[PDB]
């Protein structure tokens, strides 16, 4: 109900005044702020459902518009107009949004989705839901062999939202074919890899980071030279947009993330000097201080060689690069500092990846070399790097404890979240120190609330739930409580403000119940945590950059879920304990871990061995050797069957070998009576009114019937001093009886 | 240790007094007509017909001599430039050549725009400009807006300045963002001019400067 998109917005407003003027601009704004929050809301829903609905073929597709109407409890409707009450480009990228969740919720595995069928769904009019429909089928992997015949009527029109959404959907689809018919496409697209000397064709610059993105996503794991070099020329070069030279950080975000994909898992060298010659030109990009600012080397590629060298040894723990890509805070804290101060976030981010065996679990690592050292603790913009220091050491450990759970790492998040949650979008006194750090602040505590998500996903948590759900309402800020164009600016931060923060607190919702709780993300294949690190990249900030890879943690979600079947019955039984032996993500021997039976068990690769034990179907436990492990054995299927058990009256022909505890014998009479309140009418019962119970004293009865030829004689003799039987003093009576009864 | 310097990066209750905020955007009078200890400090040619091209152009050189004559450094020429747009007949140098019968012209939208982009963290403390009311009043700039943050990305609102008639140099001292620096720490300033005098078209600048702390042989 929260986090639902298709439907009036319940809202909660402050409005701490009584004159009804004041009271309707705050309701207003309010309004404002809530259509923000149904334009961001494709994130979540992407997240909640994953592969819910099943497609029909025949069936045609229907995508919900954005309704983005709030409904206040005094039930006077209000509802939100573009590009009146918000920024026009806002609603129709919540469009996008949406399509992109509308066409990730087909699975994976459907069949029948030709180059056909989304020419059928097609609307007939070009809009940002056929774009994001589009891109979702794309990123699937449905769009493999996407007919040329309505490519071009796709991206006949100069909008973007399609362009977009075809570019991103066709490269993931494909996702390392190098194919040239497709690769060209892009060549034309993008202006800059364009032939020089050409006059420059109109394209807009998302539509070329969306290009670029798909490259490189195209080329991975290619190790290909010739588009590798050309790629970081484009990261260091310049470009041209309306005839005029301009530097974007979009641009080089995507080209830095561009080469770190192609590249994936080419860093762990002992191709090695030309690796070696590209990571050191990178390093030299990340590291070169100039007191002049060059024109075609400014700080916003920063990120994107920082970026780079994040991929390059991804995974490979050089602690060399790390060391000079890791910054320490006591020297820096002592000098000036340069560059952004956000870079400092990503640069101990990625020294913190490339060590990917000592990503700390406790407080300490976290908390490692950090002091105020300064009379002065009112916020200050001089204390800005420890924020980001934290941020970055804090994501880093988020991404290496992904989906696995753990209770230290979200008791450690929740005092964190718990103590930087009050001082979250307070403009107190309104100065421009402060205001810059308590930004920061707002980044944090996204990327606190995102990264606890993360830890804790597919989980369904209550405290994750409560700090996300708090986030998510009270828009807070400058209103409520707690010339024309320039206030269209100033309006306009305030606004985009809000939009980062919303993107956040829905990323978090979707996460926690990912694809209805029974599908987690995958950490175990290397372009896993490629994929992952690139999605949930921290971009909250304005002009909220490369927001539509936001819906790319697609590709890290798979099952994971183990339920259990009967054999006979061919039915699921569920409410059955499991034991479970796991690693405790360390080096420890093991411990017992009790759940339920639908339960997310943790990876495959760490487990040792499982056990099903249970009041009636008899235990079956499986130990998990060298040779085999639980991802091949359940590569199969993620279900195992088990098979029942039988009460059955030949079982117990005279001795009850079961214990037959008075608790379990009581319990089952309980259940036997409650199926008759809702005699003699069962075939036991019959066979039971017969006499013929016991099998082998009917049998030895009709044998002695008469004789006692000698062989036959010893081998009744043989069966009654019999080392292990059943009723074998039953059977020496009979003997006795025929041999010396009365005849 | 540890939970202290958290309180100290992160105090709860201790920094916010009331929340209440009046939100609106400070303005700063640049009248030069009436005479304050304040005014002076950010007025420096002194208060006052129009004066003639010529007396312009020696007040001019007597306003440089005075701010540069005070321990000071000047780093104007520290940092990268790229206004909104040009016209092709005089770039930012003649903004920057700190020379009054020369001066920079943009040509294009009206909300004009003056990127100043820095290549390190320099503290600016005195904001200098140069405005002629009497001598560009066709082009004089009435409304400005000073921006600050440390990327294009975080820019954000600062200062509001309103000009009625300013025929001299004009010194901006920044003590609002930080009252014990009593210096503005940041690498990003643009500056705005949505509107001119009389309801002009395009805007000149006479000067800009940029201001911060730290017999032979031939």
């Amino acid at each position: 109900s929260l986090l639902a998109y298709y439907r009036p917005t319940k809202t909660q407003f402050f409005t701490t005044k009584t004159e009804y003027a004041q009271i309707l601009a705050q309701k207003k704004y309010f309004a404002k702020i809530m259509a923000l929050r149904t334009c961001t809301n494709g994130v979540g829903w992407g997240a909640v459902a994953y592969a819910t609905e099943k497609p029909i073929s025949t069936q045609k597709w229907v995508i919900q518009p954005l309704n983005l109407i709030s409904v206040f409890p005094d039930d006077t409707k209000i509802t939100v107009k573009a590009p009146e009450d918000i920024a026009h480009d806002i609603v129709e990228w919540g469009q996008f949004h949406a399509g992109v969740s509308s066409g990730l919720r087909i699975s994976k595995k459907a069949t029948g989705i030709t180059g056909s069928w989304i020419a059928f769904n097609k609307p007939k009019e070009l809009d940002a839901y056929h774009g994001g429909f589009l891109l979702g089928l794309g990123l699937n992997g449905h769009l493999k062999n996407l007919e040329e015949w309505h490519i071009y009527n796709y991206l006949s029109p100069r909008n973007t939202h399609i362009s977009i959404g075809l570019l991103l959907g066709m490269s993931s689809s494909m996702k390392g074919s190098m194919d040239s018919k497709l690769i060209k496409v892009i060549s034309v697209h993008l202006v800059a890899f364009l032939p020089s000397g050409s006059s420059d064709l109109n394209i807009d610059l998302k539509l070329q980071t969306a290009g670029i993105i798909g490259m490189g996503m195209l080329y991975l794991n290619s190790r290909h030279k010739r588009m590798s070099d050309s790629i970081f020329a484009q990261l260091v070069s310049l470009l041209n947009v309306n005839d005029e030279m301009v530097a974007d950080e979009e641009y080089r975000l995507a080209a830095g993330i561009s080469l770190g994909l192609i590249n994936l898992g080419a860093g762990q060298t002992k191709q090695n000097v030309m690796y070696e010659d590209l990571t050191t030109k990178l390093l030299e990009i990340v590291t070169s201080t100039y007191d002049v600012e060059n024109d075609w080397i400014p700080e916003n590629s920063q990120i994107g060689a920082v970026i780079a060298i994040m991929f390059l040894f991804l995974k490979s723990n050089n602690f060399g690069i790390s060391n000079m890509l890791k910054v320490d805070l006591k020297e820096i804290l002592k000098a000036n500092i340069n560059t952004r101060p956000e870079l400092l976030m990503y640069r101990e981010w990625a020294s913190n990846m490339i060590l990917w065996e000592f990503i700390g679990d406790d407080l300490s690592f976290i908390m490692k070399d950090v002091d105020i050292g300064v009379k002065f603790s009112e916020l200050n913009t001089d204390l800005l790097p420890i924020y980001y220091t934290m941020a970055g050491r804090i994501l880093a450990m988020g991404i290496r404890f992904a989906s696995t759970g753990n209770l230290k790492i979200r008791n450690i998040l929740l005092s964190l979240v718990d103590k930087f949650l009050p001082l979250y979008q307070y403009p107190g006194k309104q100065n421009l120190d402060f205001r810059l750090t308590i930004s920061v602040i707002n980044v944090l505590t996204n990327v606190i609330v995102v990264s606890l998500s993360m830890v804790m996903c597919a989980s369904g948590d209550l405290e994750v739930l409560r700090r996300v759900k708090y986030l998510h309402e009270v828009a807070s800020g400058p209103y409520s409580d707690l010339s024309d164009p320039t206030a269209y600016l100033e309006d306009k931060k305030d606004i985009d403000d809000h939009y980062g923060k919303f993107i956040s607190t829905n990323l978090a919702l979707g996460f926690l119940f990912l694809g209805s709780g029974q599908y987690a993300l995958n950490t175990s294949t290397l372009e896993s945590i490629a994929f992952l690190s690139m999605s949930v990249l921290p971009t909250y900030t304005t002009p909220h950059p490369l927001q539509e890879l936001k819906h790319f943690w697609s590709m890290a979600v798979e099952p994971r879920c183990l339920v259990i079947k009967d054999i006979s019955t061919g039915d699921a039984v569920n409410n059955v304990p499991i034991e479970l032996v796991v690693e405790e993500d360390v080096e420890k021997e093991e411990v017992i871990r009790e759940i339920s039976t639908p339960c997310l068990l943790p990876d495959f690769s760490k487990i040792k061995s499982i056990r099903v034990k249970m009041h009636g179907y008899f235990p079956l436990e499986v130990n998990f050797t060298k040779d085999y492990s639980a991802s091949d054995f359940f590569s199969g299927g993620t279900i195992i069957y088990i098979q029942r058990k039988s009460e059955s009256v030949f079982e117990n022909k005279a001795s009850f070998r079961n214990v037959e505890d008075i608790h379990v014998a009581l319990k089952r009479k309980a259940a036997e009576s409650k199926n008759y309140s809702r005699g003699n009418t069962t075939s036991s019962q019959l066979v039971e009114s017969l006499g013929i119970q016991d099998l082998t004293m009917v049998e030895l009865d009709t044998l002695l019937s008469a004789a006692l030829t000698d062989s036959e004689s010893y081998n009744l003799g043989l069966l009654c001093s019999d080392k292990n039987s059943g009723d074998i003093l039953d059977c020496q009576l009979e003997l006795w009886y025929k041999s010396f009864g009365p005849h | 240790g540890i939970n202290k310097v958290l309180d100290h990066l992160a105090p709860s209750e201790l920094i916010k007094p009331v929340k209440s905020c009046h939100n609106k955007p400070s303005v700063l009078v640049l009248d030069d007509r009436i005479v304050d200890a304040a005014t002076k400090d950010l007025y420096v040619n002194g208060f006052q017909q129009n004066p003639t091209p010529e007396n312009l152009q020696h007040m001019f050189h007597q306003g440089i001599e005075i701010l540069d004559s005070a321990r000071m450094i000047n780093v104007t020429h520290l940092a990268l430039w790229k206004p909104s747009s040009f016209k092709l007949g005089n770039p930012v140098d003649f903004a920057l050549d700190d020379n009054y019968d020369t001066f920079w012209q943009s040509d294009g939208g009206q909300p004009h725009q003056l990127d100043i982009m820095f290549s390190k963290r320099m503290d600016i403390c005195v904001m200098a400009i140069f405005f002629s009311m009497i001598a560009d009043e066709s082009y004089a700039p009435s409304l400005v807006k000073v921006y600050a943050g440390h990327s294009p990305s975080d820019a954000r609102f600062y200062k509001m300045l309103e000009v009625r008639n300013v025929n001299g140099w004009v010194a901006l001292r920044f003590l609002d963002n930080r009252e014990d620096d009593q210096l503005l720490k940041c690498q990003f300033i643009r500056l705005l001019f949505p509107v001119n005098h009389e309801n002009g078209k395009d805007t000149h600048l006479r000067g800009i400067r940029l201001y911060v702390p730290s017999a032979i042989l031939r």
